[PDB]
Order: structure tokens, then C-alpha cells, then sequence
């Protein structure tokens, strides 16, 4: 789980919550 | 008169023995087995010492080179298809293998190694356990109307463990004679009259039932049937499709995709 | 010495009934597969029945079907076939026929020639 | 003849009642006081690999230390137990084979099966070098045991009951025993090689002797095939080991069965049978691939020789006796002690 | 930063109560399926020749599959935090990655038997275990794990702060370091679609497409169908997860303020798709019980009492 970079708050915490691969 | 006259003989020559009984006989057991007793190694541990559990140097080259070709021999039994063909003994056998008294015949790029036993005595349970593991099976019952004791040997076959996976080849033989034959002297003459009809077809149909009738015609082990004649040229081509049928249907088994 | 007595064959006009029994002894009868093998003039030994060692297992040839039956007694320790409304094509001599190997559905050489297990047999006959 | 049957009838009637006043105490009555042998553990030494097939037959010789097998491979490799050693693998021409002895002398071997011959072979005659030395033709029905007497005398078994006995070195067949009605299935010499037994398929073993050819004594006591029988160490006692899923140890000099080796849960049958050194102990392989030690004297069970996956098509103990084989249907041979 | 969101990002405790049944009886039903083919195989000799030693590695690599998993990801949709360490935020996804290789390699490799067995029958019957197959594997084994190596170097977690609760992630970081890294990080989830899920799809549709046209005695009809299900099985327990992972890197975009309900909907994409896809690795063993008779009557001593 990623995307563009970690200055996106809220994209980060969707990985926090989604399945690990 | 005689079978058994000889026997009466026998058992008179068994009559007149001098029988020391069990009342000194257990005492003879038990003598010899009591006083042998200090040197038995199974019945008593025989001394550590004694017990064992340039040339042989050598003679370990010599098993390497004998386990050597066993593999190499052992790759042509591998590849092999392995039949045997029973016919109740008298039968269309002299044709068919023309095309224990063991032939061979190879054929797109196979071995057959075709076993026929004619040879032996009616009773083969003491030595029929040497053809487990054998591709098939092929009868070729020949409708030269022996056809009976070719009928009971099919029940044995069809309802033993060992056969329980060995596919089974049926052929008719003989199909000229047997039309000659029958033209004159219908099949129910000796067979009950559920045929119903002196024909060709019907008849090798008729002969078939009563092979069906014994049989778990099991999804695995369906016979095979195609009738044969000692003038025709597709016997071989027959056996050769059932053969490669049932060589596909073991390769699928054992890819677990049956 | 193992030995399997027949009795009840005899005369019987077609369409009739009969039954007939095999008293065995020497062995354990109840563990032992057996089979009602007959021999008609004209013909080898056939099989007929195969009465195997539970007694719900039971096996017939095409020509005998619906008019046999079959049965095992082990406190009689005796075999039972029945013969109904049979035709006249029934003029053997039936045997009783146990199978070598107990404690297994094998019955290889039953009908053989020379056979070791097959009582003397009892003339049945059907007249017209 | 009626008669002749009636008669037959009336003399096994009176040579039972000859053996049942013989009987007074049976074998067991006597023997209860001795200590039982106690289960016995053996475990394996060597399993000896290099049969791609069941191996029907093995033997032993009298040095005690080269094995024999023979197996539907159609190879013939004889062994050195102690070391496992493929000492020779002889090939031959028909690949059947149901039986393989081992010349008392150790110079010969024969094997024989499902072609009606007992071929010898010329082991370790020369140097780097053996092949067919004999074939033993004129034997109709499948050939099932052969054994050396001596170096030039052989006994088989044979599938249209017979036990013809033959000269090697002229190839023909002297005398020949006849008189059982199933096929004969095992032998065993006796020590003194005089007589020997041989176990059929009519539920019936005869004893024989082989200087005059006759059939000295008929012993049954069983219910089904006899299939493989040991001779007693003493000379005067035999097990038989029948299909029967029992042994019974009968003796010389009485006609009867002493005891019969038994037990429920056992419900296969038996193919193979042998004594040891002292014949207490009896060893029977099954159909089960289970081979178990019995005692002779006291019918309980002394122990298993689980070491096999499929049927213990044969076993033997060594002339000493300090070693036991067995041979199975799966391709594998082992050496216990 | 992009602009905020019109409301926040939750999974609904309605889902939470459907789904970790789900998962409870996958696992259940997958150790057992697959352990009780493993025990078929290692028990009896006749079984083991050229081919079943593949079922056997595709039944080993389906209970790592399983237990690397339900265990973690289930424990994601409840507990919601990464306690591991570390450490195990580059191994649990390395291992993971490496299971679903050997998944679908051994699909392949089995795949290519059924079409050996029936066009080349003469040769196939050979030795019980051919060398060709004791190096197939190897490689099979070696290079899956090989594939999965950047899994592990990439993870790696992080600290971070939302809306006043703090929170460490275990991810790929986006600021990859090295330029082979940095194209994987925009390459993974086109490369998992790819390698994992169409390349097996393209083999393994290939090879049962050669053998039933060798093959084609009505019962050889229902041998197809047995592939035609269970290829149709992989797709359908795959194509979900995969499906997950490629909507979100196509129809997000962080400048579209109306864009964290579509995260939320990815969640419980996501988490079904771990409980799909782990169904097709604990289905192999159960398609081997309905056409293996061999299979089914060591099935049924194994099961049944």
C-alpha cells in the first residue's frame, strides 16, 4: 500500500487500515 | 476301478506303524528343544563378542557395477506395457499373436510383452498373484459354438482385488467360423431362448451380455469390445486404441486429474 | 478332513419348488465365502450362486434371476439353496462349492476340475 | 467300485481310532510347566535393496554368511549378508520365477518358477563367471520349491502334483512322488536327507522317503491350502503354515498334530514357515507384512517382524542360526538378528 | 498537502462482524484441506511419481499462503496498529509474496503434466521421480523467493500524526531510495498484476487448452470440466484483490476533496479479497476429492474417522 508521497495525510492512513500487500 | 485303488493300498501302508504317542513325543520335543536350549542364539542372546551386528574393497566396486546395469535393465521393464490374455486356453491365440510361452511386439514406440498361459493346470489361484500389476487384461473368447470355464474365469477376475484396477480387453474371435457355424444351429439350442434371433450381431451382442451380466462395469474398468475375425486387419489397431486408452487413463490417475 | 454332505436332490416336474441343504464340517463355517456350482449333461461346471461370508452379499447368474435365493446358517452350520419355478434347462448335478481363502471375497478355482472343496452333489432332476 | 469307496471310508474311520486311543494327553498338558520363552525383541540389521520387483523366494547356505534371492525383476542376486555385497545378479531367460535353493556345498544354485523347469546356474564355479549350467525339463505344471540333497540330486515341488526327483548331470528325472490331488506348494529335507514333506493344496502334507519312492505317512489336520512347511530340528516334527491363517506342528512316530498356532486377530493367511537352532522358536511370515516369532512349545505369540509394507513372501534362519531373513512383495530384503 | 476531506475514513463494525467469520472458517477449512493432502501424499509410496510431487509443493506453498495471511490480515481489521517490530514489517509481506509464487508456479508446472501425461504418453511413464522435476522445482522454490526480495527491502515503517492520534504504518516508503526501487514502487501494483495473476492465467489456460484438444468415452468430457472449474476458480478468487489495488492507483486522486469515501470502499474490497483469494489456495484440495478416486478413498480414511 502506497501512493504518492507521505505529505498526503489522509492516503497514509488508509495503508493504517488496509490489508497487508 | 482304479483311481482310488491304489489310495486303499496307500493308507493300509500307513496302517501298520509302530506310534510312539504324544505321552513320550512332547518329552522328545521338549528333550531336544531343552538340552539345544544353551545354544539357540534366537532364543537366547548369543555373547556381544560373538555377534557380529583387500578382495572386498574390490568387491564393493563390483555391487556398484552390478547396481548399475539393474537400473539400466530395469529401463526397458519400465517402458514396457505389460498384457496377458487368458482365452480359457483353447482360442484364437495362434492369430491374434501373429498378427509360460512369453512373445513380444513393440509399436509406435512401445513394448508389448504379451504372456500367454495355455500351459498350466485348471486351478491358478497360487500363481495368477504373479500378473498383478499387468496394463490389461485381453480375453479373446472365440465363438467357435471352452466357452463356459471362460465365462467362470471372467467371474474370478472381475471380482478379485488384485484385477480390481487392470483393465479388461474382451474379443470375439473366430467371426467367419462362428457365422458358418450358427447359420444352421441357433445359439439357443444350449442357452436359454432370451435372444429371441439367429443373427451375427445380435449374437455377439448376446455372447457380450452374459459377460456384462458379472461384471461392476465401474467407470474404471469398462471392458473393452470390439469383435474380431482371423481375416481381418483391425485387431491389432483395436488393441492398439484400447491399450493407449488405458495408458492415457493411469497417467491421468496419477496426475490426480482423473 | 474337511467335508461338505449335500442332500435334497431328487425328482421335481417344471415349474415346482425345491430346496436343498450342505451340512459342512471340519472347518468353520462362517468365514468361509461359498458358491452353489452346478453341471449340466452337455456342459462343464458353472456357477450359480455366491453367497458370500456376511449374507447380505449374494450373487446370480443371468440364466438365475428372481427364482433362486440363497441363505447361510452358522448355529445349523449349513449352506441353503432354493430352486422356484424352474425349468426344465436345470438337470444337473449341483455341488457346494466353498472357496480356499477365508476371511475374503476371493473364489478363484471354484469350478475347477479336480477341486479340493465341492462335496459329491446331489442329482436334481426335472422330469417333463 | 462301492465297495472300494465304503472300504476307503471304514480304514480312515479305523486309522482315526488308531490315532485317537494314541492321544492321551496333549502336547500342551505336559509342556505347562515350563518356563515361557517371553517376548522377544529382534530388530533389523540390513535391509538389502536392489530388487525392482516382489521377491518371491531366498535361501541361506550352509556358511551362513551368502544369501539368495529371486524375484519377477529376473534377476537372481545373491548377497553377503554381512556386508551387503551384490556378490552375483544372474539374469535368465524366463523372468517368472516362484523359488530359489542354495547348494549345501555352495558351488550351484537353481531357480525355478512359472515355465515348468528348474534351471541351475554354475555360482562362483569361475572366476568372474557364471551361467546356466542345467535345465530340468519334462516337469508339466508350474515348479514352486527345489532343494539340493546333493550335489547332483535335486527335489521339486510342482504344480501338477508331483515332487520328481532329478539327476543333474543327466539331466533326468530318477524317481517321482505321486499322490496328492492339489497342487504341492513347499518341501523340506530332513537332516539325515532320507525323507522329506511336502504341503499341497488338498489340505493335506505327505511324507516321503526317498530311497524306495513311497508315500510313508498322510497328516491333515487343516482347513484350507498349506503353503509353506519347516522340518523340526530333531527330525521328527514338521510345522506346515497354511492358508488356514494357522500353523500346526505335527510329529513322526504318532500321525497326529501336537499343537496348532492360533490366534483371532490373526485373519490372514500364511506363506512362509522355520524353526531356529533349538526349534523353539517358530517364525511364520502372512499375508499382513507381518512376520511373527511363535513358541513351539506353547502356542503364544513371542514377538513381530513388522518391517515390511506388503505381503512376507519368504523368510529362513541361517544354518547357525544366528541371523533370520525375510523376504516381501515390497522389493525389499532384511536381515534380523 | 492536497486539500481535507468532507469526512473522515471508518469501517463499518457491521462488516467487521461478517467478514472475520468468514476468515475463521478459511482457515480452519484450508489447514485441514491442506494439511490432509499432505498427509495423503506422505503416506503412501504409489502416490509419489512425477506429478503428484508437484500437487505437493502447490499444496505447501497454499499453507503458507494461508497462515501468513488471515492471521495478520485479520488481525488489521480489528486491531488496527503494528505491533511486530521492525523486523517482521519486512518479513511477514516478503513471505507472503514468496507463498503466492510458489502458488502459482506449481499451478503451472502441474499444468503442463496434464498436457505431458495425455499428448506424451509414451515417455511420461518413465522414472517415478525424474531428475527434470527435482530441478523444476528448485528453481520454481529459488526463483519465487528471489522474485519477493525487493518486498523486503522496500517496507519499512514510519511515524506519523492524524487528526490528533499518532500512528506507525508498515508500507513501501514513497521516496524509494535507489532508481530500480523507485520504478518498483510505481511499478508494483501493475507487477503483481502481471507476474502473479495474468502470466499463470496465460500458462496454465494454455497448456489444459492443448490437452483437451489432444484429449478430444463420454468420461474424458468431465476430465475438462475439472480444469474448466478450476482455472474459472483462480480468476474469480483473484481477480477481486487484484481489482483493489488497480482502481486505487487509477480513480484516486488526493486534489478531489470527495475522495475519502472511495478509500473507505477500498478497505472492504481489500479485506474480502484476502479471504477470496485465500479460498482458491484452500480449493485445490477439495477439486481432488470430487474426481480423485485415489485421492477421495484416502480422503475419506483420513476425514471420515
Amino acid at each position: 500500500c502506497s501512493c504518492s508521497s507521505l505529505m498526503d495525510k489522509e492516503c497514509v492512513y488508509f495503508c493504517h487500515l488496509d490489508i497487508i500487500w | 476301478i482304479a483311481q482310488a485303488r491304489k489310495l486303499v493300498e496307500q493308507l493300509k501302508m500307513e496302517a501298520n506303524i509302530d506310534r510312539i504317542k504324544v505321552s513320550k513325543a512332547a518329552a522328545d520335543l521338549m528333550a531336544y528343544c531343552e538340552a539345544h536350549a544353551k545354544e539357540d542364539p534366537l532364543l537366547t542372546p548369543v555373547p556381544a563378542s560373538e555377534n557380529p551386528f583387500a578382495e572386498d574393497k574390490a568387491a564393493v566396486e563390483r555391487s556398484k557395477m552390478i547396481d548399475r546395469n539393474l537400473r539400466e535393465d530395469g529401463e526397458k521393464a519400465a517402458r514396457t506395457v505389460k498384457l496377458l490374455l487368458l482365452g480359457a486356453g483353447e482360442s484364437g491365440k495362434s492369430t491374434i499373436v501373429k498378427q509360460i510361452i512369453e512373445t513380444q511386439f513393440s509399436f509406435k514406440d512401445l513394448n508389448f510383452r504379451m504372456f500367454d498361459v495355455g500351459g498350466q493346470r485348471d486351478e491358478r489361484r497360487k500363481w495368477i498373484h504373479c500378473f498383478e500389476g499387468v496394463t490389461a487384461i485381453i480375453f479373446c473368447v472365440a465363438l467357435s459354438d471352452r466357452m463356459q470355464e471362460s465365462m467362470n474365469l471372467f467371474k474370478s477376475i472381475c471380482n478379485n482385488k488384485w484385477f480390481t484396477d487392470t483393465s479388461i480387453i474382451l474379443f470375439l474371435n473366430k467371426k467367419d467360423l462362428f457365422e458358418e457355424k450358427i447359420k444352421k444351429s441357433p445359439l439357443t439350442d444350449y442357452y436359454p431362448e432370451y435372444a429371441g434371433s439367429n443373427t451375427y450381431e445380435e449374437a455377439g451382442n448376446y455372447i457380450k451380455v452374459q459377460f456384462l451380466e458379472l461384471n461392476m462395469a465401474s467407470d474404471v474398468k469398462e471392458i473393452y469390445s470390439h469383435m474380431t475375425c482371423a481375416t481381418d486387419t483391425q485387431n491389432v489397431k483395436f488393441v492398439f486404441d484400447a491399450v493407449t486408452d488405458i495408458i492415457i487413463k493411469e497417467n491421468l490417475k496419477d496426475c490426480g486429474l482423473f | 478332513q474337511v467335508q461338505l454332505q449335500e442332500s435334497g436332490g431328487g425328482l421335481v416336474q417344471p415349474g415346482g419348488s425345491l430346496r436343498l441343504s450342505c451340512a459342512a464340517s471340519g472347518f468353520t463355517f462362517s468365514n468361509y465365502k461359498m458358491n452353489w456350482v452346478r453341471q449340466a449333461p452337455g456342459k462343464g461346471l458353472q456357477w450359480v450362486s455366491d453367497i458370500s461370508q456376511s449374507g447380505a452379499s449374494i450373487s446370480y447368474t443371468g440364466s438365475v434371476k428372481g427364482r433362486f435365493t440363497i441363505s447361510r446358517d452358522d448355529a445349523k452350520n449349513t449352506l441353503y439353496l432354493q430352486m422356484n419355478s424352474l425349468k426344465p434347462a436345470d438337470t444337473a448335478v449341483y455341488y457346494c462349492a466353498r472357496c480356499p481363502a477365508p476371511f475374503t471375497r476371493d473364489c478363484f478355482d471354484v469350478t475347477s476340475t479336480a477341486y479340493a472343496y465341492r462335496g459329491q452333489g446331489t442329482q436334481v432332476t426335472v422330469s417333463s | 467300485l462301492d465297495q472300494l469307496r465304503q472300504e476307503a471310508e471304514q480304514l480312515k474311520n479305523q486309522i482315526r481310532d488308531a490315532r485317537k486311543a494314541c492321544a492321551d494327553a496333549t502336547l500342551s498338558q505336559i509342556t505347562n510347566n515350563i518356563d515361557p520363552v517371553g517376548r522377544i525383541q529382534m530388530r533389523t540389521r540390513r535391509t538389502l535393496r536392489g530388487h525392482l520387483a516382489k521377491i518371491y523366494a531366498m535361501h541361506w547356505g550352509t556358511d551362513s554368511r551368502l544369501l539368495v534371492s529371486a524375484s519377477q525383476d529376473g534377476k537372481l542376486i545373491i548377497w553377503d549378508s554381512y556386508t551387503t555385497n551384490k556378490v552375483h545378479a544372474i539374469p535368465l531367460r524366463s523372468s517368472w520365477v516362484m523359488t530359489c535353493a542354495y547348494a549345501p556345498s555352495g558351488n550351484y544354485v537353481a531357480c525355478g518358477g512359472l515355465d515348468n523347469i528348474c534351471s541351475i546356474y554354475n555360482l562362483k564355479t569361475r572366476e568372474g563367471n557364471v551361467r546356466v549350467s542345467r535345465e530340468l525339463a519334462g516337469h508339466t505344471g508350474y515348479l514352486s520349491c527345489c532343494r539340493f540333497l546333493d550335489d547332483n540330486q535335486i527335489v521339486t515341488s510342482s504344480g501338477d502334483t508331483t515332487c520328481a526327483l532329478w539327476d543333474i548331470e543327466t539331466g533326468q528325472q530318477t524317481t517321482t512322488f505321486t499322490g496328492h490331488t492339489g497342487d504341492v506348494m513347499s518341501l523340506s529335507l530332513a537332516p539325515d536327507t532320507r525323507l522329506f514333506v511336502s504341503g499341497a493344496c488338498d489340505a493335506s502334507a505327505k511324507l516321503w522317503d526317498v530311497r524306495e519312492g513311497m508315500c510313508r505317512q498322510t497328516f491333515t489336520g487343516h482347513e484350507s491350502d498349506i503353503n509353506a512347511i519347516c522340518f523340526f530340528p530333531n527330525g521328527n516334527a514338521f510345522a506346515t503354515g497354511s492358508d488356514d491363517a494357522t500353523c500346526r506342528l505335527f510329529d513322526l512316530r504318532a500321525d497326529q498334530e501336537l499343537m496348532t498356532y492360533s490366534h483371532d486377530n490373526i485373519i490372514c493367511g500364511i506363506t512362509s514357515v522355520s524353526f531356529s537352532k533349538s526349534g523353539r522358536l517358530l517364525l511364520a511370515g502372512y499375508d499382513d507384512f507381518n512376520c511373527n516369532v511363535w513358541d513351539a512349545l506353547k502356542a503364544d505369540r513371542a514377538g513381530v517382524l513388522a518391517g515390511h509394507d506388503n505381503r512376507v513372501s519368504c523368510l529362513g534362519v541361517t544354518d547357525d542360526g544366528m541371523a533370520v531373513a525375510t523376504g516381501s512383495w515390497d522389493s525389499f530384503l532384511k536381515i534380523w538378528n | 498537502s492536497p486539500p481535507p476531506c468532507q469526512g473522515p475514513i471508518e469501517i463499518k463494525e457491521t462488516f467487521k462482524y461478517i467478514n472475520t467469520v468468514v476468515s475463521c472458517l478459511v482457515f480452519v477449512l484450508g489447514i485441514i484441506g491442506n494439511s490432509t493432502l499432505l498427509r495423503i501424499i506422505y503416506k503412501n509410496k504409489c502416490m509419489r511419481n512425477g506429478p503428484n510431487i508437484l500437487i505437493a509443493s502447490l499444496a505447501l506453498g497454499d499453507l503458507l499462503h494461508i497462515v501468513i495471511d488471515i492471521p495478520i490480515n485479520v488481525y488489521k481489521l480489528l486491531a488496527e496498529d503494528w505491533p511486530f517490530g521492525a523486523e517482521m514489517c519486512k518479513l511477514v509481506p516478503f513471505i507472503q509474496k514468496a507463498s503466492v509464487g510458489i502458488t502459482v508456479l506449481s499451478l503451472c508446472a502441474l499444468s503442463i503434466d496434464r498436457y505431458r501425461a495425455v499428448a506424451s504418453w509414451s515417455r511420461i511413464k518413465g522414472i517415478g521421480v525424474p531428475k527434470w522435476t527435482a530441478v523444476e522445482i528448485v528453481l520454481i522454490w529459488v526463483v519465487s523467493v528471489v522474485l519477493a526480495v525487493p518486498e523486503a527491502i522496500g517496507f519499512d515503517i514510519i511515524t506519523m500524526d492524524y487528526k490528533g492520534s499518532y500512528l506507525r504504518i508498515c508500507l513501501l516508503h514513497p521516496v524509494q531510495k535507489t532508481a530500480f526501487m523507485q520504478f518498483y514502487k510505481t511499478a508494483k501494483d501493475w507487477w503483481l498484476f502481471s507476474f502473479y495473476f495474468c502470466l499463470p492465467l496465460a500458462i496454465t489456460a494454455f497448456f489444459y487448452t492443448l490437452m483437451t484438444c489432444e484429449m478430444l468415452l463420454k468420461q474424458r468430457r468431465e476430465v475438462a470440466k475439472t480444469v474448466f472449474c478450476l482455472v474459472l476458480v483462480f480468476a474469480l478468487c483473484w481477480l477481486p484483490l487484484h481489482l483493489s489495488r488497480i482502481l486505487k492507483l487509477t480513480l484516486y486522486n488526493q486534489n478531489d476533496p470527495n475522495r475519502c469515501e472511495l478509500l473507505s470502499f477500498l478497505l472492504v474490497l481489500d479485506y474480502i479479497g484476502i479471504n477470496m483469494a485465500s479460498l482458491n489456495s484452500c480449493i485445490n484440495p477439495i477439486a481432488l476429492y470430487l474426481v480423485s478416486k485415489r485421492f477421495k478413498n484416502c480422503f475419506k480414511s483420513c476425514l471420515c474417522c
